RNA sequence: AGCCAGGAUGUUGGCUUAGAAGCAGCCAUCAUUUAAAGAAAGCGUAAUAGCUCACUGGUCGAGUCGGCCUGCGCGGAAGA
């Protein structure tokens, strides 16, 4: 694999939509077969298309260096694999509830399906979302 | 569905039932006979096109009951009935026989997307373009 | 085993070991690749 | 920008050249224009890395000696017959 | 089997192999096989190294042969006493000095040309090395 | 080096004595004593064990990496113990243990009886299975190799004494 | 490098249809899902299956990797 410059174009593409999103969610696949790609990744094409970056670069200094730009509570995610997810279609949409109803959908391990921002807190399955 | 222990991908040339010369003992290896194979598939022959080489994923269970979900016929034979040519690749780097339009193929590629793993319909028609010129076919535009 | 005076790695599983001053090739997959000299 | 740190030669001849070349320092000379030719002495390993680039023989070089900035160009090179090393480089003063 | 046509003389002196070579650079092609050792390359050795080299890459590419034997070598038959004139010419060798480019290759990738010069070097008696065409 | 710079932690209850270059480790499973080469530098001085290259010897880092792994096995062995699982593949391949002697029927014309060393306990819950336990990883590895050397796994049908965690490549007769 | 995963969709890709299904060989040497996956490197199938590897996730924690010029060394090195 090439230099740091092509490792920063993934940081540029990640941060390019951080400052405009509303919600952030966490999902993990340490047992994830490509049937999760069949279900979870094609679930992004139901809403908007391709650009829902579900990238996984959550090293202690790889995805943390792109954190101080906006929503600075993502700096200490560290281990327990994190796939970032942003919610552009609709202010305070239901992608966090899309994973909350996916607990019976091949999602035994999802980094405790925590969720990350809006209350600036921890794990709580929210229900006060606009319909 | 379950993890693979006894089920495989089969049904070469579904125009005629029981592909015993082409496929043969592949489903007969684990636990499945050919007599009941046509019984469950008989509700799926005349509901779709007859004479098309459509594959099906034979699903094998441990309780003598077997189910099936038919998939879309490949781009290997869907370009034969669309362009009107009963041929194939042969040598793709030396001859180009097909003259098929992109609009002529995407009108049946929207039927392909009901089983294909895509997001947008037109985002997956370029995948059949990758099989198009692999056989000696040009997509006019 | 081959006692060829010029031994090399014949696959990805071939490993060079200098046992007791004698350079040997040890392969986990293919026993044919096992050889020693040089 | 190829800057070469070089020194002025004090000795010359067959024995003198082979002696200093064995010390990882092959000789050269800067000539051209109207001044006297300057027999120069320079390190081998420094130029050996710079001469591997295609632009080394096409751009104007700046060989520094005694604090003097000399705009010079590479005219010819005497490579070793079978070793990856240089023996003498003709430098034209341009 | 390289051999000159209608030379001036049938037999010539043994001579000595001293000094350095002249064709020390890759002129025609882009990759070369520079000889490091000092010896004589026979007509068989040059042709044997050629077959193992033009088959190594492909039927494609252009290969240059910078060396030609141009020297007869005599050899006395078995059970013949010394003297009685010079022996009869048997083969043709080429004097090679350290630094002589033996072959030149162009039109192939550098990795593919590396393997061809490795296979050709095994047929040659003297040690050779891989060289490239340097600018100027 | 990288192994030598990783200290092994000694648990509570098991004591390690530093008798110069001789190290004895006592535990509930047993007691293992071992002397090391002079190239290592062993200092307990903690609740763990650290290693380093003693001065003068050039290969001290390579020796300390070996001594770290040996004392790591001497800690696990006296606290948990090592266990090797075997398997007797073949028709009529029975196994029985009489106190400390293992009787094997491997198709020979005479019964073979292997004598276990001191501190080595072997059990046979199945006639085609041998489980053996001990405190030293090196000693029971030789015992498992000795039992395997009687009848090695056949490369045609897998017949012979094999490990439970061993794979066997099987070839054919090329015509029938 | 190890410790825990993916290693996909079309796609039986066509060719003599005996089947060459990522893996005898002829060829394009694709596109999507994308944390990533080559219509494919090995073993393994008549052909499927399967075990993995590339590439990508996490832990980990620092140097590691591949060539060049050389000093001294090893093998090649068997006789009455």
């Amino acid at each position: 694999m090439a230099l740091n410059l092509q490792d920063k174009q993934a940081i540029v593409a990640e941060v390019s939509e951080v400052a405009k999103g509303a919600l952030s969610a966490v999902v993990a696949d340490s047992r994830g077969v490509t049937v999760d790609k069949m279900t979870e990744l094609r679930k992004a094409g139901r809403e908007a298309g391709v650009y829902m970056r579900v990238v996984r670069n959550t090293l202690l200094r790889r995805a943390v260096e792109g954190t101080p730009f906006e929503c600075l509570k993502d700096a200490f995610v560290g281990p327990t694999l994190i796939a970032y997810s942003m919610e552009h279609p609709g202010a305070a949409a239901r992608l966090f509830k899309e994973f909350a109803k996916a607990n019976a959908k091949f999602e035994v391990k999802a980094a405790a399906f925590e969720g990350e921002l809006i209350p600036a807190s921890q794990i709580d399955r929210l229900a006060t979302l606009p319909t | 569905a379950k993890k693979v222990q006894a089920y495989v991908k089969l049904q070469v040339a579904a125009g005629m039932a029981n592909p015993s010369p082409p496929v043969g003992p592949a489903l007969g290896q684990q636990g499945v006979n050919i007599m009941e194979f046509c019984k469950a598939f008989n509700a799926k022959t005349d509901s779709i096109e007859k004479g098309l080489p459509i594959p099906v994923v034979i699903t094998v269970y441990a309780d003598r009951s077997f189910t099936f979900v038919t998939k879309t016929p490949p781009a290997a034979v869907l370009l034969k009935k669309a362009a009107g040519i009963k041929s194939g690749s042969g040598k793709p780097n030396k001859d180009k026989v097909g003259k098929i339009s992109r609009a002529q193929l995407q009108e049946i590629a929207q039927t392909k997307a009901a089983d294909m793993t895509g997001a947008d319909i037109e985002a997956m028609t370029r995948s059949i373009e990758g099989t198009a010129r692999s056989m000696g076919l040009v997509v006019e535009d | 085993m081959k006692v060829r005076a010029s031994v090399k790695k014949l696959c990805r599983n071939c490993k060079i070991v200098k046992r007791d001053g004698v350079i040997r090739v040890i392969c986990s997959a293919e026993p044919k690749h096992k050889q020693r000299q040089g | 920008m190829f800057t070469i740190n070089a020194e002025v030669r004090k000795e010359q001849g067959k024995g003198a050249s082979r002696r200093l070349r064995a010390a990882n320092k092959f000789p050269a000379i800067i000539y051209g224009g109207k001044e006297a030719p300057l027999a120069i002495e320079l390190d081998h390993d420094k130029v050996m890395n710079m001469q591997a680039k295609a632009e080394f023989y096409s751009e104007v070089l700046t060989i520094v000696v005694d604090g003097k900035e000399i705009k010079v160009k590479a005219q010819d090179v005497q490579r070793h017959p079978y070793k990856p090393k240089l023996q003498h480089i003709d430098f034209v003063r341009a | 089997m390289l051999q000159p046509k209608r030379t001036k003389f049938r037999k010539m002196h043994k001579g000595r192999n001293r000094g350095l070579a002249q064709g020390t650079d890759v002129s025609f092609g882009s990759f070369g096989l520079k000889a490091v050792g000092r010896g004589r390359l026979t007509a068989r050795q040059i042709e044997a190294a050629r077959r193992a080299m033009t088959r190594a890459v492909k039927r494609q590419g252009k290969i240059w042969i910078r060396v030609f034997p141009d020297k007869p070598i005599t050899e006395k038959p078995l059970a013949v006493r010394m003297g009685k004139g010079k022996g009869n010419v048997e083969y043709w060798v080429a004097l090679i000095q350290p630094g002589k480019v033996l072959y030149e290759m162009d039109g192939v990738p550098e990795e593919l040309a590396r393997e061809a010069f490795k296979l050709a070097a095994a047929k040659l008696p003297i040690k050779t090395t891989f060289v490239t065409k340097t600018v100027m | 080096s990288r192994v030598a710079k990783a200290p092994v932690v000694v648990p509570a209850g098991v004591d390690v004595k530093i008798n110069g270059q001789v190290i004895t480790i006592k535990g509930k499973n047993g007691e293992l004593t071992r002397t090391l080469n002079d190239a290592v530098e062993v200092k307990h001085a903690d609740n763990t064990l650290t290693f380093g290259p003693r001065d003068g010897y050039a290969d001290g880092w390579a020796q300390a990496g070996t001594a770290r792994a040996l004392l790591n096995s001497m800690v696990i062995g006296v606290t948990e113990g090592f266990t090797k699982k075997l398997q007797l593949v073949g028709v009529g391949y029975r196994a029985a243990v009489k106190g400390n002697v293992i009787n094997l029927s491997l198709g020979f014309s005479h019964p073979v009886d292997h004598q276990l060393p001191a501190g080595i306990t072997a059990e046979c819950p199945t006639q085609t299975e041998i489980v053996l336990k001990g405190a030293d990883k090196q000693v029971i590895g030789q015992v498992a190799a000795d039992l395997r050397a009687y009848r090695r796994p056949e490369p045609y049908k897998g017949k012979g004494v094999r490990y439970a965690d061993e794979v066997v490549r099987t070839k054919e007769a090329k015509k029938k």
